[PDB]
C-alpha cells in the first residue's frame, strides 16, 4: 500500500459500518474499490490481512449487523471479490465461515435486500471477480449458486441480466479447460433453447453468442456440432424467436475458419430465405463482409441486399415481400430504404466487396430515389406512382441517399456519371423545401463529387457559373446552420482550387466575396467564425472584392468581441498568414498586444504558437533578439508562464525550452537573458506542468482523508 | 337537400343549398382572375389578345336560381365577400347576411381599397369574335354575365345589412333549422359553418388551417356526427411547405437588398401581409439584416395596422406626398394590387422594371404570375414565384375525414382527380371512404338522403 | 395493441446522470441525455449499449429531446451525436440552444485540464452537434415523422427549461424537467392544460423536503455579503460561465441600488449584454445594464479594500478561483460562498465538509481561515409542487425517475391514496410497461 | 412593493429567518425531540396528513450544512380534524384528539418506512362532542394519559391495560380552556372563565385555585424547580394579561393590559408561553398577524420587547392570525409560528438588550 493510508484504514473500517453516520457516497466507494484493485492486483493478498487485520472485521460485520445500507453491501461484496482472487487468500478468507456466508443464505441473499438492483449487481460482480482458480469452481459447484444465476438471468434489470449472462460464460470458460459445472450450464442452455417464449431463447442465444467467437478451443467446435440441430430448427416458428440474437449468433459463428469443418452455410441460406425484411439486411451484409464463403451464397446475399433498389428502379421511367413492404406504409418504406442505403454505403470501401461491382445501376438507383424524394420523378406503373407518393418530402431517405451518393465518388468512371450526379445535386441545392440537414449533406456530397474527376476541363466552368447563384442564395438563409455550411463549403473549394484560372474567373465574376465580407457581422457567433476563416482563406489567395483594410476588420473582431469563437478563429487566421510568409515586426507586435489580454485559454495558446512561428522565422543574433524584444515576447512569455491554467503554462514552457536551446547553442547581451532563462528550472517546471490537474486530488490518500472527514 | 353551384373557382365558391323551405347561400365570391385579361390603368401583349377597357369582374351564376328568393347568405372570410355589393343590390335580395366582426372589418378595408383603385384612376366579348380572337382571350368562359366595378354607395349599403356573430353562437330561422359558426384558424376570424336540423345535420368547411396558433385554431372536434359535409378551399399549389416558402421569400429579399437594389412586393393591404411581416421581422432580427426602410403603401394602411394591434414599417396613404422625402434606396415596398392590373404598383414597375438589380416577389397563391406579368415584358427585373398558402393540404384532409367520417362528402370537380399538370402524383385527391361526390358550375346536384 | 414502455438509463437514485428511453407504439424517443461529473472515464456518460444492440441509432430512435441546459441533462450530447453516431433531430428550446455550447466548452476546458479525454469531444464535435438541433417555440406544436407530434410548455427553474408533450394519437407522454410552481421573482411558474396523458414522467429529487421560500434565501445571502463587506474583507463566489452568476448579479445590483453602496462588483467575462437577446426572450418566456458590475483582471484582484469577485473555473476547479482563493486564504475577514453542489474530487468538496488544511502543488500545504458558506439557490419543485402539478394535469399514471428510491415509500403511497391512480418507481434499468 | 423594504428592516431585526409554506393549515405543534417537529392539518372536509418533519440542519449546529429546510420524516393520514397531540417520553407513541371522534387515537411511529400507523384508541364517556377535550401525557415510570373536557372528565389512565387509575369525579359541568402537565405528582389547568387551578394526584382531588371574580383566559405555568418568581401567566380576549405566583395564588402579582391593536376576534386562537431558556421572559400571540415577547421583572400597559409581523407582508387579505406559536427548548430566542394561510416561520431575534 503506502505508509500513509495505514493510519486511516481502521478509522475507515469504523466509519463505514457505523449505522448512525450519513449514508456513504457512491463516487467515493467506486473510486475506493478502484484503488483497492490497484493495490491488491500487483502483490499478495494475505500479507495485506496480516499487516492490517481490520478489513476482515468489516467482512464479518457484513453478516452480523443485519441493518446495513443497500449500497455498502455492494461495496463490501465486490471487495471480498477482488480480494478472494488468490489461492492463499481464497483460503485465508474462509477460516471462520465467511465466503460461503458472504454469498450464501448467511449473506445478503437471505435478507430483504434482494429487491434493490445494486445488491444483485454487486453480488454478480463479486462472484465474477473471484472465480478464476479451481477452488472457486469447487465452491460454485458444491454449495450451489448456479441455480441462483439461472434465476437472475430472467430479471427486469438489464444490467443484472447481462452481468449474469457474462458470469455464466466466464464460469463455463473457466470450467472447461465434461465436468459437472459446464455440463449443468450447457444442459440448462440447450433446455432453454427449446422453450416457446422470447426471454428464455434470447438469453440462451446471448450466452451462445458470448461463448462462440470469444474462445477458440477445439471443444467449442464439438459444442457447435452438438447444438446446430436446435438453432437450425428454430427457423420454423411463425413468430421467429426474436430474430435478432439469432442473426447475431449466426454472424458471429461464421467468422471462424474453425467452423468450416459444412452444415452452417445451409442454415445461413435458409435464414437469408426465411427471416423477415428487417433482419435479412444485417445478415446479408455480415455475410458479404466475410472473406470465405461459397460463391452461390454471396451471390444470393448481394441479391437480397440489392432487391429494394432494383424494385425502385423498376417502376420509374428510366419480388413479393420487398414490394409488399414498400407499399405497406410510409414508415416501413422509409426504414427499408434507409437501411438498404446505409448497408450499401458500408459495403463499398471494403476490398472484399463483390467483383464486379455495379457503378452505373447503383448511381441510377440513387438518383432515382433522390428525385422521387424531391418530386421530379416519372412514374411508370401504379406502384411507381404510389411510391412517389409515399416518398414525397421524406427526410431520412434523402439524408441516406445524399450520404450514399457522396460515398460513390472514389469509384472512377466515365464523365456521364459525374454529370448525372452533379446535375441532381444542383437540383437538390436549389429547392425551396430543403431542410438544413439535407442542405449540409448535399454540400458535402457536391464537394466530394467535384473533387473526384479526371486546367479545369470542358464541363466544369459552366457548372461553377450555375452553382454560384445558388451558393449566393444560401449565404442568406434564415438558419445559421445553412449559412455556416455554405461558408465552409466555399472555404473547402477555394482551398482545393485556389490557383486555377477558370475558378477564380467564375468566382470574382459573381457576388460571393462581398457577401462573405458582409457576413463578418452576423449575430450568431458560429457564422461569424466561419466567415472569418473563409475570408482569411480567400484573402491568402488574392481574391478580394489592398488586403490592409481587411486586416483591420479582423483585428477589430479580435479586439472587442463578445464571444470567443471569432477570437480564436482570427488568431488561427493570423498564424496562417504568418506561416505563409505573407511590415512584419509591427504585425507580430500588435497581434501579441491584442492577445496578451484575452480571457480565453485558446487565444493565448494560439498567440504562443504565433510567437513560435515568428521565432522560427527569426533564427547576427543581436538584430534577431532586438526584433524579438521590440515585438514584446518577453512580457507575454513571462506573464503566461506563471498562469492559472495548465495548457497555457505548458505551451509557454515549451516555447522557453525551444528558445533556451537555440540561444545556448548560438552562445542587451544574450548571456544575461540566457542566465535568466536558466534561472528557473524549466525541467522541473515542465515536469510539474505535464501532470494531470488532479495529481493532488485523485491521490487515494486524499480520498481516504475525505471519506473519513465526514 | 338540393344544391346549386353558382361558381366553379376552388377558393372562391358560391354554393346555394336548398332545403324543404329554407334556401341558404354560402360564400358569395368574386373571381378577379378574369381581370387578368385587360390592360393596366396608368392589343397584342407579347402576342396575347387583351381587351383594353375598364377592368371587369366575373359575377357568379345568377340565372340558375332567382336571387331574390334566396334566404340567408353566410360568409366564411374576407376573401369570399368582394362580390357582396352586386348580389345584395342589383337583384332585389331581401334576406339577412351573417358574419363575424373582423371578417366585416377586413372586408371593409379591402372593398375600400378596390373602389379607391378604380375611382382614383379616371369589343371582344362577342361569341364568334372571341372564338376567332387569339388565345387566351378565347380561353375565357361565360363572358356574358360579367359586370363593371361597383360603387362606394353599394359598399356602404351592403355593410348596412351584415350582422355580427360571435364565436360558436347559435341562430334560428323560420323552420327549426339552427345554424352555427365555428372558427377555423385560417385568418383573424375565419368560420366554418354547421346547418343542423331535426334529422339532417350538415357541416361546411371552407379554407381552414392547422399551422400557427395565434388565431383561434380549427375546432376539428365539434364537426363530428355530420351527415353531408360540403368542403371547399384546399391548397392552391400541390406541393410546398409554408416554412420553406417563407425561407425562400426572406432569402431572395436579403439577396436582392444586400446587392444594392430595391424589392417590390405586391400583396393585399390585409391578409397574408400579417404572416409575411411577422416572419420578416423574425428574419431581420435573426440574420442581422437591418438599416433598410420597409415602406408600406396602401390608402387603407392606417386602419389596417391599428386593427393588427387590436418603428420600422412606415405606412403611407399613397406615393405623392411624404414618400419623396423619406424614400431611401434600397427599400422593400409592399404595395399594389397583386393582379398588377391597377394601382401604384404600375408606377413602381414602370420605374424599376428596366434595371437588373431590382426584384419583384410574388406571394399570392391565387393570381398566376405568368399571365399577370406578361403585359410588361420585356422586363429586366428578376421575377420570382413564392406562393404562401397555409390552407389544408390533402394529407390533413384525409386525416380529418378519418377523424370525422360522415356519411357522404361533396366536393368540386378538381378534388377527386390529381391536378391537370401532375397526373402521376395520384395522392392529390379526396381519398375518402366512401368515395365522394362532385359538381361544377350550374350543376344541379341532389343527395336524397331522405330517411 | 400497443404498450407504453419507459426505460431509465443511468438515472434512478443516481441523480447525477439522466436518460429516459420512452417507447410508444412504434416510436422510440430519448429524453434528457445527461452527463455525470466526478468520474474520469467512460463511466460518466450513460451506457448506450442497451440501445445499440440493433441497427444504428439513426434508425432506432426518432428524436432526442433536451429539457434544459444543465450539464446533467445535456452534457453527453456531443458524445451521443458524433462518436456513438446519431444523425437526426434534437429538439431543444431557443435559449438552451444558445447557451449549451458555452457550458460544453467550459467543461471541455475542465476535462482537458485534468487529462480526461480518452473518449471526449472537441469543439468541432460540439459544432456538428449544434447544427443538428432544431429549436421549438413555446406552445408551438411540431410534427416529427408525420405521426409523432411534440409540443413544449413552460416550466421555469432556469432561463430555457420546458415540459414536453409527445403525442402519437391515441397515446401521449408528458416529460417534466426541473419544474417550479412558486412564482419566485426571477422567472415564473409552470402551466399545462388537462391533457390527461397516459403518463407523467416527473422527478422526485425533493419529494420529501419542505423548502423555504426564496425570500429568506436571498435575505440570508444579502446579510452575509453585506456583513462581510461593511466589516472590511472580500467575498468570493465561484460560479460557472452561466447559471447562477447572472441571477446573483441582478440580485446584488437591485439590493445595492436600494441601499446606495459603492463597493465594486466584478464579473470576469462580460457577455451578459448578449443576454439581451435571450433576456428579450423573457417576454416570450437598455432594460437593465449595470452601474457597478465592471470587468475583471488579475491586476487589482489583490489590492486592499472591500470587494466582491465572480470568477469562472467552476466549483473551485483548476483555474481562476483556485488562484484567487489561494491568495485570499490567510485572512479571517474574507469569505467564500459556493452557489452550487460541489461534486467529489475538487477543492470545493474538500472544504465544504471538514478539512481546512489543503495541499498545494507538490508537498506544499495551504491553510484556510476565511469563512465558508453554502447557499443553494436552485429552484426545484417539492412535495407541494409535485402534488399541485399532478392535480393540475389529471394524469392517468405517474412515474418517478431522477430521484431516490426510499422517499417513494411515502410519496407513492400519498399519490395513490390521494388520487386512486397508480404510481410507479423504476430503478436504474427496470422497464416499466403499461397497456393503453 | 413593501416586501424588499420589510426585508431590509429584517436585515437589522432578525438573526435567522426561515419561511416555509406548508401543505395545509396546521394548528398543533409538539417536538418529538430537538431533531424534528410534528404538524397536522385541521381542515374539515378533507383528510389530514399528520407529518413528522426534520428540523433544518443549520439550526442545531454546535458545521456549514448544505440544506436549510424541513425534510419529511414520517407521514400518516386521518379523517378527523386533529386539535391536539403529544409525545410519550422514550416511546414512539403519539396520543391525539380532534373533531369529531369520541376516542383519543394512539399512533405508532414506523421504523423501516416513512409511514405512521394508528395502533390504538382510548374510549371516553364523552357525550358532548361539540367541545373537544384536552389531552396530555406523563413523564412517569408508567406512561400515564391525563385528559378530559370537563373537570369530572379529567382522568388519569395508563397506556396499555385501559385501567382508569384516577379521576376528579367532581360535579361541575364546566368546559375548561387550558390544561398542563407539570410534574409526576401534580398538574394544573385553567377554566374558560379564568378559574385557574393547581391540582394534585397522590391525594384525592385537592383544588388549590385562584378564583376569577366570557372572554376566555388561556394560561400556562412558568418554570418549575426554580424557587421564587411569579410563574403563572393567563391572558384574556381583551388584551388583559395577568401573572400570579405559585406559592401564594390568591393574591395577584402583575395584572396589566398588553397594548394589542384589537381585542382578539376568537379567544380560541389565543396563546401564551414562557421562555424555557431565559428568565421571566414570556411570549403572547393570537390577536393579529403578529407575535409579541416581553420580560416580566421590569414591570414592578408596557412596551413589547419584540414584535414579529412576517405573515403580513410576504403572503392584505382577511386577517391571517397566528393560530399557534411555540418556543425552542435550546436556542434562547427562536420562535416557530404557524398561520391559518398554510405558512410556518422559524425566526430568531437580535439580543437588543
Ligand atoms: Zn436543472
Amino acid at each position: 500500500m503506502d505508509p500513509e493510508c495505514a493510519q486511516l484504514l481502521p478509522a475507515l473500517c469504523a466509519v463505514l459500518v457505523d449505522p448512525r453516520q450519513p449514508v456513504a457516497d457512491d463516487t467515493c466507494l467506486e473510486k475506493l474499490l478502484d484503488w483497492f484493485k490497484t493495490v491488491t492486483e500487483g502483490e499478495s493478498s494475505v500479507v495485506l490481512l496480516q499487516e492490517h487485520p481490520c478489513l476482515v472485521e468489516l467482512l464479518s460485520h457484513v453478516l452480523k449487523v443485519q441493518d446495513l445500507s443497500s449500497g455498502v453491501l455492494s461495496f463490501s461484496l465486490r471487495l471480498a471479490g477482488t480480494f478472494a482472487a488468490q489461492e492463499n487468500c481464497f483460503q485465508y478468507l474462509q477460516q471462520g465461515e465467511l465466503l460461503p456466508g458472504l454469498f450464501g443464505e448467511p449473506g445478503p441473499l437471505g435478507r430483504a435486500t434482494w429487491a434493490v438492483p445494486t445488491v444483485r449487481s454487486g453480488w454478480i460482480q463479486g462472484l465474477r471477480s473471484l472465480a478464476q482458480h479451481p477452488s472457486a469452481l469447487r465452491f460454485l459447484a458444491d454449495h450451489g449458486a448456479v441455480d441462483t444465476i439461472f434465476s437472475l438471468q430472467g430479471d427486469s434489470s438489464l444490467f443484472v441480466a447481462s452481468a449474469a449472462s457474462q458470469l455464466l460464460v466466464h464460469v463455463l470458460a473457466l470450467s472447461m479447460r465434461w465436468p459437472a459445472c459446464a455440463q449443468k450450464i450447457m444442459d440448462h442452455v440447450e433446455e432453454s433453447l427449446c422453450s416457446a417464449a422470447t426471454p428464455k431463447v434470447t438469453q440462451a442465444l446471448n450466452v451462445l453468442t458470448t461463448t462462440f467467437g470469444r474462445c477458440q478451443s477445439p471443444w467449442t467446435e464439438a459444442l457447435w456440432v452438438r447444438l446446430s440441430p436446435r438453432v437450425a430448427c428454430l427457423l420454423e416458428r411463425d413468430p421467429i424467436p426474436a430474430a435478432h440474437s439469432f442473426v447475431d449468433l449466426l454472424l458471429c459463428v461464421a467468422r471462424s475458419p474453425v467452423f468450416s469443418s459444412g452444415s452452417l452455410w445451409e442454415t445461413v441460406a435458409r435464414a437469408l430465405s426465411c427471416l423477415g425484411p428487417t433482419h435479412m439486411g444485417p445478415l446479408a451484409l455480415g455475410i458479404l463482409k466475410l472473406e470465405h464463403c461459397p460463391q452461390a451464397l454471396r451471390t444470393q446475399a448481394f441479391q437480397v441486399l440489392l432487391q429494394p433498389l432494383a424494385c425502385v428502379l423498376k417502376a420509374t421511367v428510366q419480388d413479393a415481400t420487398t414490394v409488399d413492404t414498400l407499399l405497406a406504409s410510409k414508415s416501413s418504406c422509409a426504414g427499408l430504404l434507409c437501411r438498404t442505403l446505409a448497408h450499401l454505403e458500408e459495403l463499398q470501401p471494403l476490398p472484399q466487396r463483390p467483383s464486379p461491382w455495379p457503378q452505373a445501376s447503383l448511381l441510377g438507383a440513387t438518383v432515382t430515389v433522390l428525385r422521387l424524394c424531391d418530386g421530379s420523378a416519372a412514374p411508370a406503373s401504379s406502384v411507381g406512382g404510389h411510391l412517389c407518393g409515399t416518398l414525397a418530402g421524406c427526410v431520412r431517405v434523402q439524408r441516406a441517399a445524399l450520404d450514399f451518393l457522396g460515398t460513390l465518388s472514389q469509384g472512377t468512371g466515365p464523365q456521364e456519371l459525374v454529370t448525372q450526379a452533379l446535375a441532381v445535386l444542383l437540383e437538390c441545392l436549389e429547392s425551396p423545401g430543403s431542410s438544413p440537414t439535407v442542405l449540409k449533406k448535399a454540400f458535402q456530397a457536391t464537394l466530394r463529387w467535384l473533387l473526384s474527376s479526371p486546367d479545369l476541363g470542358p464541363l466544369i466552368p459552366q457548372f461553377l457559373r450555375e452553382l454560384f447563384p445558388v451558393l449566393q442564395k444560401r449565404l442568406c438563409h434564415p438558419c445559421w446552420e445553412v449559412r455556416d455550411s455554405a461558408l465552409e463549403f466555399l472555404t473547402q473549394l477555394s482551398r482545393h482550387w485556389g490557383g486555377q484560372a477558370d475558378f477564380r474567373c467564375a468566382l470574382l465574376a459573381s457576388e460571393v466575396p462581398q457577401l462573405a465580407l458582409q457576413l463578418l457581422q452576423d449575430p450568431e457567433s458560429y457564422v461569424r467564425a466561419s466567415a472569418v476563416t473563409a475570408m482569411g482563406q480567400l484573402s491568402s489567395q488574392g481574391l478580394h472584392a489592398a488586403r490592409q483594410s481587411l486586416f483591420l476588420e479582423l483585428l477589430h473582431i479580435l479586439s472587442v468581441d463578445s464571444e470567443g469563437f471569432p477570437r480564436r478563429a482570427v488568431m488561427q487566421v493570423f498564424t496562417e498568414w504568418l506561416r505563409d510568409g505573407h511590415d512584419t515586426e509591427q504585425f507580430v507586435a500588435t497581434v501579441l498586444q491584442a492577445a496578451s489580454r484575452d480571457l480565453d485559454w485558446e487565444v493565448r495558446a494560439q498567440g504562443l504558437e504565433l510567437a513560435l512561428v515568428f521565432l522560427g522565422q527569426t533564427l547576427p543574433l543581436t538584430e534577431a533578439l532586438r526584433a524579438l524584444c521590440h515585438v514584446g515576447l518577453f512580457d507575454f512569455a513571462f506573464c503566461a508562464l506563471f498562469d492559472c491554467d495548465r495548457p497555457v503554462a505548458q505551451k509557454s514552457c515549451d516555447l522557453l525550452l525551444f528558445l533556451r536551446d537555440k540561444i545556448a547553442s548560438y552562445s542587451q547581451e544574450p548571456e544575461a537573458v540566457l542566465a535568466m532563462l536558466r534561472s528557473l528550472d524549466l525541467e522541473g517546471l515542465r515536469s510539474t506542468l505535464a501532470e494531470s490537474s488532479d495529481h493532488v486530488e485523485k491521490s487515494p490518500q486524499s480520498l481516504l482523508q475525505d471519506m473519513l472527514a465526514t | 337537400m338540393k344544391l346549386y353551384c353558382l361558381s366553379g373557382h376552388p377558393t372562391l365558391p358560391c354554393n346555394v343549398l336548398k332545403f324543404k323551405s329554407t334556401t341558404i347561400m354560402l360564400d358569395c365570391g368574386l373571381d378577379m382572375t378574369s381581370t387578368l385579361n385587360f390592360l393596366p390603368l396608368p392589343k397584342e401583349c407579347s402576342g396575347h389578345v387583351f381587351v383594353d377597357s375598364v377592368p371587369e369582374f366575373c359575377l357568379p351564376e345568377t340565372e340558375l336560381i332567382d336571387l331574390s328568393t334566396v334566404d340567408v347568405i353566410l360568409i366564411s372570410n374576407y376573401h369570399c365577400m368582394m362580390a357582396l355589393p352586386y348580389i345584395t343590390e342589383h337583384t332585389g335580395f331581401t334576406g339577412t347576411v351573417y358574419a363575424t366582426e373582423p371578417t366585416v372589418q377586413i372586408g371593409r378595408l379591402l372593398m375600400e381599397e378596390l373602389v379607391n383603385f378604380i375611382e382614383r384612376v379616371p369589343l371582344w366579348k362577342n361569341k364568334d369574335i372571341q372564338r376567332l380572337l387569339p388565345s387566351p382571350l378565347k380561353d375565357a368562359v361565360e363572358v356574358s354575365t360579367w359586370r363593371r366595378c361597383y360603387t362606394m354607395q353599394e359598399v356602404n349599403s351592403a355593410l348596412s345589412k351584415i350582422q355580427l356573430v360571435g364565436y360558436s353562437q347559435k341562430i334560428e330561422l323560420f323552420g327549426a333549422v339552427q345554424v352555427t359558426p365555428l372558427s377555423s384558424g385560417y385568418a383573424l376570424g375565419s368560420s366554418n359553418w354547421i346547418i343542423q336540423s331535426h334529422y339532417e345535420k350538415v357541416s361546411y368547411v371552407s379554407g381552414s388551417s392547422l399551422l400557427t396558433t395565434h388565431p383561434q385554431p380549427m375546432d376539428q372536434a365539434s364537426l363530428k356526427n355530420s351527415d353531408v359535409l360540403v368542403l371547399t378551399g384546399l391548397t392552391q399549389i400541390p406541393t410546398a411547405n409554408p416554412d420553406g416558402m417563407v425561407g425562400e421569400f426572406c432569402s431572395n429579399l436579403a439577396l436582392t437588398v444586400r446587392n444594392g437594389g430595391n424589392v417590390l412586393v405586391p400583396c393585399y393591404p390585409s391578409g397574408v401581409i400579417y404572416d409575411l411581416l411577422e416572419c420578416l421581422y423574425q428574419y431581420i432580427d435573426s440574420a442581422g439584416l437591418s438599416s433598410v426602410p420597409l415602406y408600406f403603401i396602401s390608402p387603407v394602411a392606417n386602419s389596417s395596422l391599428e386593427f393588427s394591434q387590436i418603428n420600422k414599417l412606415k405606412h403611407y396613404p399613397s406615393i405623392h406626398g411624404d414618400f419623396s422625402n423619406d424614400f431611401r434606396q434600397p427599400c422593400v415596398v409592399f404595395t399594389g394590387h397583386p393582379s398588377l392590373r391597377f394601382g401604384d404598383v404600375v408606377h413602381f414597375m414602370e420605374l424599376w422594371g428596366k434595371s437588373s438589380l431590382n426584384t419583384v416577389i410574388f406571394t399570392e397563391p391565387d393570381f398566376s404570375y405568368l399571365e399577370a406579368l406578361a403585359p410588361y415584358q420585356p422586363l429586366a427585373m428578376k421575377c420570382i414565384y413564392c406562393p404562401i398558402d397555409t390552407r389544408l393540404n390533402f394529407i390533413q384532409v384525409s386525416k380529418l375525414l378519418k377523424e370525422v367520417q360522415p356519411l357522404h362528402v361533396v366536393c368540386p370537380e378538381q378534388y377527386t382527380q390529381p391536378p391537370p399538370a401532375q397526373s402521376h402524383r395520384m395522392d392529390l385527391m379526396i381519398d375518402c371512404q366512401p368515395p365522394a361526390m362532385s359538381y361544377r358550375r350550374a350543376e344541379v346536384l341532389a343527395l336524397p338522403f331522405k330517411r | 395493441m400497443p404498450e407504453i414502455r419507459v426505460t431509465p438509463l443511468g438515472a434512478g437514485q443516481d441523480v447525477g446522470r439522466s436518460c429516459i428511453l420512452v417507447s410508444i407504439a412504434g416510436k422510440n424517443v430519448m429524453l434528457d441525455c445527461g452527463m455525470h461529473m466526478g468520474f474520469n472515464d467512460d463511466r460518466r456518460f450513460p451506457d448506450f449499449s442497451y440501445i445499440t444492440q440493433n441497427g444504428r441509432l439513426t434508425d432506432f430512435l426518432d428524436c432526442v429531446i433536451i429539457s434544459h441546459f444543465h450539464l446533467d441533462h445535456c452534457g453527453a450530447l456531443p458524445y451521443f451525436s458524433e462518436m456513438v453516431g446519431y444523425d437526426g433531430p434534437i429538439y431543444m428550446t431557443h435559449p438552451t440552444q444558445a447557451i449549451c455550447p458555452i457550458l460544453l466548452e467550459d467543461y471541455r476546458k475542465i476535462a482537458v485540464d485534468k487529462k480526461g479525454e480518452a473518449n471526449f469531444f472537441t469543439s468541432q464535435m460540439i459544432k456538428d452537434c449544434m447544427k443538428k438541433v432544431v429549436a421549438v417555440h413555446l406552445h408551438q406544436t411540431v410534427q416529427v415523422d408525420d405521426e409523432l407530434e411534440i409540443k413544449a410548455y413552460y416550466a421555469g427553474h432556469v432561463l430555457g427549461a420546458a415540459m414536453f408533450q409527445i403525442k402519437v394519437g391515441s397515446e401521449s407522454v408528458v416529460y417534466t424537467g426541473d419544474y417550479n410552481m412558486t412564482p419566485d421573482r426571477h422567472l415564473g411558474a409552470a402551466w399545462i392544460d388537462k391533457c390527461r396523458p397516459n403518463l407523467l414522467i416527473t422527478e422526485s429529487t425533493y419529494a420529501t423536503t419542505i423548502r423555504d421560500s426564496k425570500r429568506c434565501r436571498e435575505r440570508d445571502f444579502l446579510k452575509k455579503v453585506h456583513e462581510t463587506v461593511e466589516r472590511g474583507g472580500k467575498v468570493l463566489i465561484p460560479v460557472f460561465a452561466l447559471g447562477r452568476a447572472q441571477e446573483l448579479c441582478i440580485l446584488l445590483e437591485t439590493f445595492w441600488e436600494r441601499m446606495n453602496l459603492k463597493v465594486p462588483i466584478y464579473f470576469s467575462t462580460g457577455l451578459t449584454e448578449k443576454a439581451n437577446h435571450y433576456y428579450k426572450l423573457f417576454i416570450p418566456w437598455n432594460m437593465f445594464e449595470f452601474k457597478h458590475i465592471k470587468a475583471f483582471d488579475r491586476a487589482f484582484a489583490d489590492n486592499p479594500g472591500p470587494m466582491v469577485v465572480f470568477a469562472t473555473p467552476g466549483m473551485l476547479h483548476a483555474g481562476q478561483s483556485l488562484q484567487i482563493f489561494r491568495k485570499w486564504a490567510g485572512n479571517e475577514k474574507n469569505m467564500v460562498i459556493m452557489p452550487g453542489y460541489c461534486v467529489q474530487g475538487t477543492v470545493g468538496h474538500k472544504i465544504l465538509s471538514g478539512q481546512r488544511k489543503l495541499e498545494m502543488e507538490g508537498r506544499q500545504v495551504l491553510e484556510v481561515k476565511m469563512q465558508v458558506e453554502y447557499m443553494s439557490f436552485s429552484a426545484h419543485a417539492d412535495a407541494k409542487g409535485i402534488m399541485q402539478l399532478v392535480g393540475q394535469a389529471e394524469p392517468e399514471s405517474v412515474l418517478l425517475v431522477h430521484g431516490e428510491a426510499k422517499k417513494m415509500e411515502f410519496l407513492k403511497q400519498k399519490i395513490e391514496q390521494e388520487l386512486r391512480v397508480n404510481c410507479y418507481m423504476p430503478a436504474n434499468g427496470e422497464t416499466v410497461t403499461l397497456p393503453t | 412593493d413593501p416586501g424588499d423594504d420589510w426585508l431590509v428592516e429584517s436585515l437589522r431585526l432578525y438573526q435567522d429567518f426561515y419561511a416555509f409554506d406548508l401543505s395545509g393549515a396546521t394548528r398543533v405543534l409538539e417536538w418529538i425531540d430537538d431533531k424534528g417537529v410534528f404538524v397536522a392539518g385541521y381542515e374539515s372536509l378533507k383528510k389530514n396528513e399528520i407529518l413528522h418533519l426534520k428540523l433544518p440542519l443549520r439550526l442545531s449546529v454546535k458545521g456549514l450544512f448544505p440544506e436549510r429546510d424541513f425534510k419529511v420524516r414520517h407521514g400518516g393520514f386521518s379523517d378527523r380534524s386533529i386539535f391536539d397531540l403529544k409525545h410519550v417520553p422514550h416511546t414512539r407513541l403519539l396520543v391525539t384528539s380532534g373533531l369529531p371522534g369520541c376516542y383519543l387515537q394512539v399512533w405508532q411511529v414506523a421504523e423501516d418506512s416513512d409511514v405512521i400507523k394508528a395502533v390504538s384508541t382510548i374510549a371516553v364517556h364523552e357525550k358532548e362532542e361539540s367541545l373537544w377535550p384536552r389531552v396530555a401525557v406523563f413523564s412517569t415510570l408508567a406512561p400515564g394519559v391525563l385528559h378530559g373536557a370537563r373537570l369530572r372528565s379529567l382522568q388519569v389512565v395508563d397506556l396499555e391495560s385501559r385501567k382508569t387509575t384516577y379521576t376528579s369525579d367532581v360535579s361541575d359541568s364546566e368546559e375548561l380552556s387550558s390544561l398542563q402537565v407539570l410534574d409526576a405528582d401534580t398538574f394544573a389547568f385553567c377554566c374558560a372563565s379564568g378559574r385557574l387551578g393547581l391540582v394534585d394526584t397522590r391525594q384525592k382531588w385537592a383544588p388549590l385555585e385562584n378564583r376569577s371574580p366570557g372572554e376566555r383566559w388561556c394560561a400556562e405555568v412558568g418554570s418549575w424547580g426554580q424557587g421564587p418568581g411569579p410563574s403563572i401567566a393567563s391572558l384574556g380576549s381583551d388584551g388583559r394579561l395577568c401573572l400570579l405566583d405559585p406559592r401564594d395564588l390568591c393574591h395577584p402579582v402583575s395584572s396589566v393590559q398588553c397594548p394589542v391593536s384589537v381585542p382578539s376576534p376568537d379567544p380560541e386562537l389565543l396563546r401564551v408561553t414562557w421562555a424555557p431558556g431565559l428568565k421571566n421572559c414570556l411570549a403572547i400571540s393570537g390577536f393579529d398577524g403578529t407575535v409579541q415577547v416581553y420580560d416580566a421583572t421590569s414591570w414592578d400597559q408596557v412596551e413589547p420587547l419584540f414584535t414579529h409581523r412576517g405573515h403580513i407582508f410576504l403572503d392584505m387579505d382577511p386577517a391571517p392570525l397566528v393560530t399557534t406559536h411555540t418556543w425552542h427548548p435550546c436556542r434562547p430566542r427562536t420562535l416557530l409560528s404557524a398561520t391559518n394561510d398554510a405558512s410556518l416561520h422559524v425566526w430568531d431575534w437580535v439580543d437588543l438588550c
